[PDB]
RNA sequence: GUCUACGGCCAUACCACCCUGAACGCGCCCGAUCUCGUCUGAUCUCGGAAGCUAAGCAGGGUCGGGCCUGGUUAGUACUUGGAUGGGAGACCGCCUGGGAAUACCGGGUGCUGUAGGCU
RNA sequence: GCUCAGGGAGGACAGAAACCUCCCGUGGAGCAGAAGGGCAAAAGCUCGCUUGAUCUUGAUUUUCAGUACGAAUACAGACCGU
RNA sequence: UUCUCAAACUUUAAAUGGGUAAGAAGCCCGGCUCGCUGGUGUGGAGCCGGGCGUGGAAUGCGAGUGCCUAGUGGGCCACUUU
């Protein structure tokens, strides 16, 4: 018997779609998101002038979006079905997370515009567990423990189980 | 010549202790400091507002003046033949009470236990602190075995 | 393989923080601000109203800072409240009332003004000050400790302030964190603030999710059903508390029964025994050895 | 070129190092100050012989680049190329300071750095030669050749230690029996009875 | 026609001639540079103790 | 025996890893209707009590790192005062008093105030 | 209310460097400038409201002759902000 | 792990040094005053009136105080530090 606050699940899905870009791109890859998750998603600036990039400090580069629940589980099931239930070795986190891109938008369920067009985005999801939310108090914070913590073998063995995926090298 | 400056040659002095940064332990915010009690005077760092100057660091005055968070001092700076009895306004932090004058207030109060008792007794008590006497004649045993002879040891360089 | 970030320097550089900061309790930031009297007052003592809201509790205690650490002169506790009335839902506004109340009246006891300063005696919800009363000792005058509580407009920390300064707490303070201040147009409806205070807020959701579904209404109110709480009780359930409380607030300490002594504890390991643990091992080790080779 | 070493040779001033202040510093003559068979074992060079200095002084860069030729030259002659090993154990810090006269006179006279020199205690070790314990009087004779490139006067002693370690030689082989020593290439990991017990087992497998 | 541009050297000899004279320490201080609040309650202090002349 | 609320002193308390936690507590944990706050009820705020000590927490462990405290280093280094002492100097010795710091080797590993529990 | 420099591990385009998470992170960043000191639920970062950078007596500190100036420190009386 | 360093580096850290204290202006009860401070004849200060002289380390030495005031304001040398 497992003790039942050590089952493994999504803690977040952190969407991102980065262009490199400002106005029209940037607003138009923020339809994407917004009917994909039902939430408006949150414009990251720039960090600091890169000139190679084409980039410049505080324009917007990307529009990123955190899913919580039901609605994460909903989006992350039409994504691993682009990669019709596989992912690699490498694509997995020492801190027991994994993540993985897809090409673009069109294949999760969205129909294709001449105005919204394609951009490929970015799933990330964030395995957790029962108690991942003491290291965010205001009050009596703390670090989860070297046993509460997900390791890349239990996130990969949690990925096999749950959505019945192979795990392949390279 | 030198620079003229209010804060030069503090880089240790009002400088914080090795491990001991950050946060002021709030005991130093409340302990009360009436008028006549010596303290003795040494610049925190931490709190920038209120700090006495270099040369009052490492001295104890009294206290004359009591405010909100700052006591003014009493203290003798001496400028070349003269000694000058000044009032400086400092706040807590930079202050910490004088143990100097408490071994006096007991020895005070440790004296009047010994006079009251033994004013009708009649046994004359010392009151006055003799200083360290010569030690007085007294027998060393060598108890059976001889004491160690010692000779000094021949040299021999090392590196 | 980087730079390793916790070397041996690392430890012996390291400054480690206040034990109640390592353990994060106290701000000593804000503390500093409310616990220290000004120095020309010299052991006036300077004392706050300590809410602390639990998971399941709501502590009111008031303290004074000496320098050994500073001394509750009355605690007032949220599970004492079933002997005033109060069986079910301790750490919501409408008992966080109760215990802010009981603490005002148990500590205006001790100090021999029950009498002097009743305090609102019927809760209205305004803006309410124990004004002092001249040939009579003065109100007890305390600051509010709110811990590190965000202090949003309707925080439970809040209530135990109206629940004291209703008590007769001279307590400064402003509507703007009472439940009912409109953030938008900037007033303050008093009756909004009532409905929580006589803990409306719950029946209101009570009888919701009694009129939509009853799996979710038991699954909520499990020991509202078991205690016999109804909606239609509620407000009648803390007049009847905030009156009882009133008419007795002083506490009956519980009796310390004779205690037979066993050590749950494990102790702690004595050098013999280390030091042999490990003569043991390394015997252990060269016999695992002589067996194998 | 540069002065006579009488001008630069007692530690007149406080000690003056390259730094961010004392910038514009020329590269000192010695940069190589161990050679030989540097890539020995402890177990194979037990016999170390330190030249030692008697006098607190300054020794020039280029004098320890001297002294350090000096008797690598008599060594290869005697050992050969790998039957010893030299460590200069001075490293020239201090920077010298020149006040070329090219009409300014002794007029805002603070000097520009002119060289580099190894500030020397009395009983402190200039150079030493660990080799095998057969070529005691070619070390002996390595140092004395070595002594004429420095001013002051330097002593010629023989180590009771094992080579470059700080472990006594009529000891050694009874801490490596023990394994309290283990050979780390030139020196020897001094192992005590204070780490985990895994670290412990490792040594005893 | 450069010259000597500071020393303190005859100076100490100078000063214990005279003495370095400690200040004479008086009994009863002054109570300027006490602060005004106070200062003003212990005037009134004083200012009434004719009332409880008969009571002492 | 021990916890909680608020502390005082701020590592003998930290850090890593493991082991055990009776009861009360403290928590994670269940929700978003209300107050409040968000990209996101994760945080924050609020209303709860199905579940579990997995974690935080407490205690314990480790020839643990660190830290604290002694020993050694060492009467060493440096040093007040002294000499028509030595030495071409560099510097050194002695007299008169004071007196350190690593490496190295041990030991220790939170005390504790007010209030309120629990056994 | 937040935590920084920097590092590790991941993630469509994406590379040494854009963005996104998780972890380590005693300050190794930052605080206009010189350097020093000080600083982590802050003194830094991001927001909210603001004008205590206002009005007014004295005392004191620093340089010092114990004179000015500048700068500063503790109060007191106002009026104010938060 | 190892070699070697720092006036503008430092965990440690001297010797010499610099404050202060070593009583009657002290101690000790008791009452009065206050517009200051206040849960509270609370806190603090200020006043009166009592009672306590084994004069509270060594050594030496009579001290205190105020006017008027010349010359000087090129210095130089020595031990140790620099």
């Amino acid at each position: 018997k497992e003790n039942p606050m050590r089952e493994l699940r999504i803690r977040k899905l952190c969407l991102n779609i980065c262009v490199g870009e400002s106005g029209d791109r940037l607003t138009r890859a923020a339809k994407v998101l917004e009917q994909l998750t039902g939430q408006t998603p949150v414009f990251s600036k720039a960090r600091y002038t890169v000139r190679s990039f084409g980039i410049r400090r505080n324009e917007k580069i990307a529009v990123h979006c955190t899913v919580r629940g039901a609605k994460a589980e909903e989006i992350l099931e039409k994504g691993l079905k682009v990669r019709e239930y596989e992912l690699r070795k490498n694509n997995f986190s020492d801190t027991g997370n994994f993540g993985f891109g897809i090409q673009e938008h069109i294949d999760l369920g969205i129909k294709y515009d001449p105005s919204i067009g394609i951009y490929g985005l970015d799933f990330y999801v964030v395995l957790g567990r029962p108690g991942f939310s003491i290291a965010d108090k205001k009050r009596r914070t703390g670090c989860i423990g070297a046993k509460h913590r997900i390791s890349k073998e239990e996130a990969m063995r949690w990925f096999q189980q749950k959505y019945d995926g192979i795990i392949l090298p390279g | 010549t030198n620079t003229k400056g209010k804060r030069r040659g503090t880089r240790y002095m009002f400088s914080r202790p090795f491990r001991k940064h950050g946060v002021v332990p709030l005991a130093t915010y409340m302990r009360i400091y009436k008028k006549g009690d010596i303290v003795d005077i040494k610049g925190m760092g931490t709190v920038q507002k209120g700090m006495p100057h270099k040369c009052y660091h490492g001295k104890t005055g009294r206290v004359y003046n009591v405010t909100q968070h700052a006591v003014g001092i009493v203290v003798n700076k001496q400028v070349k033949g003269k000694i000058l009895a000044k009032r400086i306004n400092v706040r807590i932090e930079h202050i910490k009470h004088s143990k100097s004058r408490d071994s006096f207030l007991k020895r005070v109060k440790e004296n009047d236990q010994k006079k009251k008792e033994a004013k009708e007794k009649g046994t004359w008590v010392q009151l006055k602190r003799q200083p360290a006497p010569p030690r007085e004649a007294h027998f060393v045993r060598t108890n059976g075995k001889e004491p160690e002879l010692l000779e000094p040891i021949p040299y021999e360089f090392m590196a | 393989f980087v730079k390793v970030v916790k070397n041996k320097a690392y430890f012996k550089r390291y400054q480690v923080k206040f034990r109640r900061r390592r353990e994060g309790k106290t701000d000593y930031y804000a503390r500093k601000r409310l616990v220290i009297q000004d120095k020309n007052k010299y052991n006036t003592p300077k004392y706050r109203m300590i809410v602390r809201v639990t998971n399941r509790d709501i502590i009111c205690q008031i303290a004074y800072a000496r320098i050994e650490g500073d001394m509750i002169v009355c605690a007032a506790y949220a599970h004492e409240l079933p002997k005033y009335g109060v069986k079910v839902g301790l750490t919501n506004y409408a008992a966080a009332y109760c215990t802010g109340l009981l603490l005002a009246r148990r500590l205006l006891n001790r100090f021999g003004m029950d009498k002097i300063y009743e305090g609102q005696v019927e809760v209205t919800g305004d803006e309410y000050n124990v004004e002092s009363i001249d040939g009579q000792p003065g109100a007890f005058t305390c600051y509010l400790d709110a811990g590190l509580a965000r202090t949003t407009t309707g925080n439970k920390v809040f209530g135990a302030l109206k629940g004291a300064v209703d008590g007769g707490l001279s307590i400064p303070h402003s509507t703007k964190r009472f439940p009912g201040y409109d953030s938008e147009s900037k007033e303050f409806n008093a009756e909004v603030h009532r409905k929580h205070i006589m803990g409306q807020n719950v029946a209101d959701y009570m009888r919701y999710l009694m009129e939509e579904d009853e799996d979710a209404y038991k699954k909520q109110f499990s020991q509202y059903i078991k205690n016999n709480v109804t909606p239609d009780m509620m407000e009648e359930m803390y007049k009847k508390a905030h009156a009882a409380i009133r008419e007795n607030p002083v506490y009956e300490k519980k009796p310390k029964r004779e205690v037979k002594k066993k050590r749950w504890n494990r102790p702690k390991m004595s050098l013999a025994q280390k030091k042999d643990r490990v003569a043991q091992k390394k015997a252990s080790f060269l016999r695992a050895q002589e067996r194998a080779a | 070129g540069r002065r006579p070493a009488r001008c630069y040779r007692y530690c007149k001033n406080k000690p003056y190092p390259k730094s961010r202040f004392c910038r514009g510093v020329p590269d000192a003559k010695i940069r190589i100050f161990d050679l030989g068979r540097k890539k020995a074992k402890v177990d194979e060079f037990p016999l170390c012989g330190h030249m030692v200095s008697d006098e607190y002084e300054q020794l020039s860069s280029e004098a320890l680049e001297a002294a350090r030729i000096c008797a690598n030259k008599y060594m290869v002659k005697s050992c050969g190329k790998d039957g010893f090993h030299i460590r200069v154990r001075l490293h020239p810090f201090h920077v010298i300071r020149i006040n070329k006269m090219l009409q300014t006179g002794m007029r805002g006279a603070f000097g520009k750095p002119q060289g580099t020199v190894a500030r020397v205690h009395i009983g402190q070790v200039i150079m030493s030669i660990r080799t095998k314990l057969q070529n005691k009087e070619h070390v002996v004779e390595a140092l004395r050749r070595a002594k004429f490139k420095f001013p002051g006067r330097q002593k010629i002693h023989i180590s009771k230690k094992w080579g470059f370690t700080k472990f006594n030689a009529d000891e050694f082989e009874d801490m490596v029996a023990e394994k309290r020593l283990i050979p780390d290439g030139c020196g020897v990991k001094y192992i005590p009875n204070r780490g985990p017990l895994d670290k412990w087992r490792a040594l005893h497998s | 026609a450069k010259s000597k541009n500071h020393t303190t050297h005859n100076q100490s000899r100078k000063w214990h001639r005279n003495g370095i004279k400690k200040p004479r320490s008086q009994r009863y201080e002054s109570l300027k540079g006490v602060d005004p609040k106070f200062l003003r309650n212990m005037r009134f202090a004083k200012k009434h103790n004719k009332k409880g002349l008969k009571k002492m």
